[PDB]
């Protein structure tokens, strides 16, 4: 009769719904609806996407930009109705819209997002609209602003090929049913974009991308990190300093084999400090959490031991790596986080097995 | 040649092999040492980079890529294209219709100014 | 599963050379293609202004 208590299991399933959204948005919102985390209405989902952390803004855009599905279309309508663009310049309004939603990728999805954005801008600014011979000029100009922002800031458009102010103006010549958009309107837009690239708000994917940069360094026909870290569903869980233990049955010097551990919701990454001045890391190994188990050990040589094993159904049992934590509190915190993430991944895969064994 | 060493030396007022970062722009339009500056002078258009990118996937240097192979790479690597995006790509890039993508033609199709 | 897809991506990238070289080649193609599609759809949109898109129905 009352709200569900947010215990460990309920919180876990909520995070699973977010994971599923960030992998397959339509399946994520179905999972979140059917468990009562979000109302079964376009407006309930719209406000969820705008308000709740843990959602990839890339994937929000892919969901909202779907022109074929009625539910997605109705959600996008409610999303823009929640925004007030009143008395803003069109590019200022668009900046506010794309701060919430990544407006990039497939051209059909970008067009769909800009269409809803533009219809809302027109509703909010009837006086601006009346200045034009055709209200669709607003939509064409909003699309041109997206194009301009990419042109101005995308390395794949060489500076000699980039649009200068007059290129931007002339490319829009005659679009208002044969008339020009007022020159000074285009000039203010161009200069505001030149002063400030349109940027989407950060999300958990942003933060994983910052970790990638700490591990790579400063690089090119081969940029980045071999290990693909920053997938849309992957989020940082915790960072931990531990000492690798090649052989728990023999002693080793204090401070040897120091590791900087990055635990994500579905991946454990082992690094070693590279340089410090502020810190950069060398990638060593990653481990999937599926089938992983976390053992504590204490013996005459290691008071705060951790052993990670791999026990995949149908496979044999394998030791992955051993650590010794600096202190018992650190071991408790890390192994508790790790066990929780393993439990989450296990439900994910469990959910995916039932999915396939019924489709 | 070292014509850029003479413009550098003109801004190296104490002959210690350095130019100021304030004049760092003024020098080009004509502390930072010379090894750094000789790099900024030496420091490719889109057409070529795209051709090279396609060539990575033309392992046998044939000049074409299989449509099924191009689809597999485009939808699975990097900024993953959708299947309808790849359909559009193949429509314009498979010139003959045999399922083999002439990427050299497609490159200019895209970068057609 | 999720591990299976990650290994498949890895093998796909190694098939054509160093992983980072293959990945960057793909992105180079995808970025040019997506900007080409955006340019084309902009020309398509300005060529048909008599649909009254801004009236939401």
């Amino acid at each position: 009769e009352f709200a569900f208590s947010n215990d460990v299991i309920r919180k876990r399933h909520y995070r699973i719904g977010l994971n599923l959204f960030n992998k397959k948005p339509e399946k994520g919102v179905q999972y979140l609806i059917e468990r009562g985390f979000v109302p079964d209405t376009p407006v309930g989902v719209a406000h969820f996407l705008l308000q709740r952390k843990g959602l990839s803004r890339q994937m929000i855009g892919e969901f909202l930009g779907n022109r074929q599905k009625q539910f997605n279309r109705d959600v996008l309508d409610c999303v823009v109705d929640e925004m007030d663009f009143s008395t803003m310049e069109l590019d200022e309004a668009l900046r506010k819209f794309q701060a919430h939603i990544r407006v990039q990728g497939e051209a059909q999805k970008v067009e769909r997002l800009i269409e809803a954005f533009s219809q809302r801008y027109c509703i909010c600014n009837p006086g601006v609209v009346r200045q034009f011979r055709n209200p669709d000029t607003i939509f064409i100009l909003a699309f041109a602003i997206i194009l301009l922002n990419t042109d101005m800031y995308s390395p794949n458009v060489k500076p000699e090929r980039k649009m200068k102010l007059e290129d931007f103006i002339k490319n829009l010549r005659g679009v208002d049913d044969g008339e020009d958009i007022p020159r000074e309107m285009l000039m203010g837009i161009y200069e505001r974009i030149r002063k400030r690239e349109l940027k989407t708000n950060e999300d958990h994917v942003s933060q994983v991308q910052k970790v990638e940069k700490l591990i790579v360094g400063k690089k090119s026909l081969h940029p980045g990190l071999g290990c693909v870290l920053s997938l849309p569903h992957r989020r940082l869980v915790c960072y931990c300093r531990l000492f690798e233990v090649p052989d728990p049955n023999k002693p080793q010097k204090l401070g040897l084999h120091q590791r900087e551990i990055f635990l994500f919701n579905d991946l454990l990454v082992v690094t070693k400090i590279f340089q410090k001045k502020s810190v950069t890391y060398s990638f060593r190994q990653s481990f999937s959490l599926y089938g992983m188990q976390v053992l504590l050990f204490e013996n005459q040589y290691y008071p705060n031991g951790i052993r990670l094993t791999s026990s995949v159904p149908g496979a044999d049992i394998k030791v992955l790596i051993n650590f010794n934590a600096p202190n018992p509190q650190d071991r408790k915190k890390f192994t508790d986080d790790l066990r929780e993430s393993i439990a989450e991944v296990q439900e994910m895969e469990k959910h995916r097995i039932e999915s396939e064994l019924e489709k | 040649i070292a014509e850029f060493k003479e413009a550098f030396s003109l801004f190296d007022k104490d002959g210690d092999g350095t130019i100021t970062t304030k004049e760092l722009g003024t020098v080009m339009r004509s502390t930072i040492d010379f090894p750094e500056f000789l790099t900024m002078m030496a420091r490719t258009d889109s057409e070529e980079e795209i051709r090279e990118a396609f060539r990575v996937f033309d392992k046998d240097g044939n000049g074409y890529i299989s449509a099924a192979e191009l689809r597999h790479v485009m939808t699975n690597l990097g900024e993953k294209l959708t299947d309808e995006e790849v359909d559009e790509m193949i429509r314009e890039a498979d010139i003959d219709g045999d399922g083999q993508v002439n990427y050299e033609e497609f490159v200019q199709m895209m970068t057609a100014k | 599963s999720s591990d299976l897809q990650d290994k498949q991506v890895e093998m796909l990238e190694r098939k054509y050379g160093g992983r980072l070289v293959t990945r960057h080649a793909a992105r180079t193609i995808q970025t040019a293609f997506r900007q080409y599609q955006m340019n084309k759809n902009f020309e398509r949109l300005r060529s048909s202004m008599s649909e009254n898109r801004m009236s939401r129905r």
